DNA sequence: CATATGCTAATGTGTGCATGTGTGTGACTATGTGCGCATGCATGTGCATGTGTGTGCATATACGTGTGTGCATGCATGTGCATATATGTGTGCACGTGTGTGTGCATGTGTGTGTATGTGTATATATTAACCTGTGTGCATTGTGTGCATATATTAGCATGTGTGCAT
DNA sequence: ATGCACACATGCTAATATATGCACACAATGCACACAGGTTAATATATACACATACACACACATGCACACACACGTGCACACATATATGCACATGCATGCACACACGTATATGCACACACATGCACATGCATGCGCACATAGTCACACACATGCACACATTAGCATATG
């Protein structure tokens, strides 16, 4: 059947950053992995801090809270601001 | 709160934990070693414990809060709920 | 500079506590030895109480003096208890000034004298003919 | 109906909107996902994403090659401070490791 | 001059380097109460936070898990160092100890 | 309709079944449960607290004291090879250390 | 309010265990958060389980795998031996 | 299959450690080595085999020994997951 | 003939060998080792080739900074040549013990 | 017998030459690098398609807001005394040096085992379809668990004896 | 072997932290009832295993030796120990605020279900980039030969101190 992956939306990424750099596919199942994981420690953390504060939803304040606890700084800031900007274009366009 | 309060760990206080991990003899440089990483440590956890209290609109850090912040560094910690 | 009177005036007051404590050079001497381990002759003794020795050997002298002085006084009973050869040697010289070990050896086996004894009376001979 | 916009495209995203709220809501986190909530995760992903391959394809570039491989990823990760704290217990197949010999060893 | 010998000798005698040493060793690896006190420990927790979120509050157990935590935290890294110590064959522990103690647990 | 009694008095355990699988339900772990999943949760449950608490009250009875302290459970943990590979990562406040001095440092 | 906790069966525990032992409210505590944290274990571990199996129900034969991958040795072994003995005895009683 | 821990050979050992910086080997290191390598693997080939059995499958794979490594806290990224 | 001194050329595989990413175990005994340690868990047991692929990698990169970090002991006790007590400090330190 | 002399064995201080060792500076030798040319497979583009996502209402309910309450946190005040700190001393530990040995590295050689290719078979994995049993839903019943008070046994605080180990 | 400092053992009081009990209320249970996820039987295909073959490169074994390590020794200074003083921690109260929690209402929002389309995936070539190989450049390593330094020994240059005999 149909296996599902992020492959193609890596490869977007990837043509945006260097139009002129492809990708192998020992790198694409690495990248695959990363967010997988990436998405997995994130979901799993705002799943817990739902559930701490006796929440039964998960929104973007509780992935802008896991995104502060399980990034670095740098990281943590711009993946915040990423968020934030993605979100308040994403309510503008309803 | 003051300032300067990584003084207020005397050298007593880290001989004492020196002791307790078994350690015999202590060269003098440690204490101010000892210091910065008591600072590092702290600063990981408290840093996480006040994210979980900005995350409940709290003004109060918790027992609650600090101890999910240890448990999100892999240092469980029992005892305090 | 003043080291010359200071030395002087340690030996007239050695001299008075020499003949106040009824000890003979050669007893001096010998005290020295067992006290110290350097045995010295009485000639030595002699030389120093009339400073008769050069000034090194003042300065190398006064510390031993010293201490023997300044330990002594406490218990005393514990403490207490040839021209033939000149000869044949010149004969063997105006030939040969300076011989090889190998007839030093001859030599001294033919004076019964040791070799060590032997060398240096030669190296001797030399310097107080190189002297002139 | 109007033409169906994907809510990437109106969250101005290359990652999939509506499948990582499809996850979210199967992986069993919430009985609940807000609406903002797949667009937030998706937007720090897509961030992420954009992050590590910049410096792999700066790696690649500075190799003379033009295709990303497994070394490449393992090099931006490692020389790169926080992408290293986040994935400090990650193993990279094909990956090796960083050119490190220390001083002592080196011959004087 | 005067006299040689001369007592000056300093009578007053001690316990051995290490013999006090090891009794702590003992005395604080049998008890449990925490080693930091309990104030300066509290100012220091305060001062460290200020720069997170201003007009914080604390309850006093989450002061006390803090404590806990951190003091566990130093003697499992001074038990970590005092391995590295007597691996260089010393028993004093030194700075590059607990560096490579950190280093070895990916600190 | 009968007189009600706990699924705990049908599995013979103490610890509360119908609250574990409340727990289960509400934790968020999968869109069903099913009935056996809490009763096996909580036997092992009630399996591993008391190993634990019988080496604690062994441990406390060495001690000639009646009444377990976390200085008990620390010992009883760290003492049992299994229970200390368990509780690896875990710090038990108020438990102290294991009595352990290096041979090197002792008196020569 | 009512704040639930596994104390008292911890202590019906102690009392089979140990009938005249008593246990520190301190003691109490760690235990309750021991018991919390050994239950967040294997839950998260079955749920991780049946995720990956394409499954939608946690059963016990999930919890069991969960109890071997979580437990050491002789603990997984006789915590498997009780979980089979309490789902049998439960089963055959209903 | 017998005695198979002897086919990680003294060569492969050394160029292990010559990645990881290594200049000068003892003797003793080859067996010190093999033994760390088995354990390590039974740990990591118990919990695949643990998560083939869960799906009644016989052969083991690659996400098998990948949730085994993830579950160790050793992730492996490159192989599905 | 030439020779070059002890650790000239273990400096340049220190080099070859950190520039390079390939395996560096041999397959056909790894993969053998890898079924006779499963077979003590199961008998009849099949792998698919990525499986052991896979343990390969992991073992190779735990192999990898398990030696740095037995070189970093190694060298604290001012030594170059590693030993099997640096490798039981590193796994101790570790918590691999 | 004990001092003063003349005199010379004996040692001691200094050059220094000559020799041996260690170092430093640039030919061979080996190895890693950089183009240059040719190949294969592996990446990337282009189509069917079917599955999942977007659209649109309709419903339920979780959460956000607003009010009121009581805990509990922070602050100030006061206390004795246990602890921290600065000082002085001496010891034994760390570090540096020197050395001898044997262990580990570099190398050469013969081979046998890994690798890559190729094949075929069976085993097992995945997929589809019928069905049925176990689990979610909803609601009434109520029995268990928790919060708030008592009552007490256990634990903590001293005071003398008791070994117990250290250090001279 | 004896003296001294310290941790422990018996015993006695005192309190506070735990064990037990009663009331209420909320979650667990019991009982239908619907429905879908999981089971099972059959089937189509993927692929893992087992065998077979040739080849060549890596592994194993033996050799020669260099330098790293373990041991030993000397030393100086950093740290342990003891002491006297003073600081500030712990305790203990008491007060006021402020904030965390309970509770309730009511709406914004998530879900649910049905449909329709277009997005992502499997499959199919196409080509071009990474790989492989032979040549040549190109960096570094290691004697080599020499040069400089340092020792020592040893020769030679001064001082030194004891003998025989002279005084006395």
């Amino acid at each position: 059947t149909r296996k599902e992956s992020y492959a193609i939306y890596v490869y977007k990424v990837l043509k945006q950053v260097h139009p002129d750099t492809g990708i192998s596919s020992k790198a694409m199942s690495i990248m695959n992995s990363f967010v997988n994981d990436v998405f997995e420690r994130i979901a799993g953390e705002a799943s817990r801090l739902a559930h701490y504060n006796k929440r039964s939803t998960i929104t973007s304040r509780e992935i802008q809270t896991a995104v502060r606890l399980l990034l670095p700084g740098e990281l943590a800031k711009h993946a915040v601001s990423e968020g934030t900007k993605a979100v308040t274009k994403y309510t503008s366009a309803k | 709160v003051l300032r300067d309060n990584i003084q207020g760990i005397t050298k007593p206080a880290i001989r004492r934990l020196a002791r307790r991990g078994g350690v015999k003899r202590i060269s003098g440089l440690i204490y101010e070693e000892t210091r910065g990483v008591l600072k590092v440590f702290l600063e990981n956890v408290i840093r996480d414990a006040v994210t979980y209290t900005e995350h409940a609109k709290r003004k109060t850090v918790t027992a609650m809060d600090v101890v999910y912040a240890l448990k999100r560094q892999g240092r469980t910690l029992y005892g305090f709920g | 500079k003043a080291l010359q009177k200071e030395l002087e005036q340690f030996a007239k007051l050695l001299k008075q506590k020499r003949i106040t404590l009824g000890y003979t050079q050669a007893d001096v001497g010998l005290t020295l030895g067992v006290l110290f381990g350097k045995v010295f002759s009485q000639t030595t003794i002699c030389r120093f109480e009339a400073l008769q020795l050069s000034f090194k050997n003042m300065c190398k002298l006064r510390p031993l003096l010293q201490k023997w002085v300044e330990e002594a006084d406490n218990n005393e009973n514990l403490q207490e208890i040839e021209n033939r050869v000149r000869g044949n040697l010149e004969n063997l010289f105006l030939q040969c000034p300076k011989p090889t070990l190998q007839q030093i050896s001859h030599i001294a086996q033919q004076l019964g004298l040791e070799k060590d004894v032997v060398r240096v009376w030669f190296c001797n001979r030399r310097q107080k003919g190189k002297r002139s | 109906r109007a033409k169906a916009k994907t809510r990437s495209s109106r969250a101005g995203l290359q990652f999939p909107v509506g499948r990582v709220h499809r996850l979210l809501r199967k992986g069993n986190y919430a009985e609940r996902v807000g609406a903002g909530a797949p667009v937030y995760l998706a937007a720090v992903l897509e961030y992420l994403t954009a992050e590590i391959l910049e410096l792999a394809g700066n790696a690649a570039r500075d190799n003379k090659k033009t295709r990303i491989i497994p070394r490449h990823l393992q090099l931006a990760v490692r020389n790169d401070e926080e992408l290293n704290k986040l994935l400090g217990r990650v193993t990279i197949a094909q990956g090796g490791v960083l050119p490190n010999i220390q001083s002592v060893l080196l011959p004087k | 001059k005067s006299a040689p010998a001369t007592g000056g000798v300093k009578k007053p005698h001690r316990y051995r380097p290490g013999t006090v040493a090891l009794r702590e060793i003992r005395r604080y690896q049998k008890s449990t109460e925490l080693l930091i006190r309990k104030l300066p420990f509290q100012r220091l927790v305060r001062e460290i936070a200020q720069d997170f979120k201003t007009d914080l509050r604390f309850q006093s157990s989450a002061v006390m898990a803090l404590q806990e935590a951190s003091e566990a935290y130093l003697v499992a890294l001074f038990e970590d160092t005092n391995l590295c110590a007597i691996h260089a064959k010393r028993v004093t522990i030194m700075p590059k100890d607990i560096q490579l103690a950190r280093r070895i647990r990916g600190e």
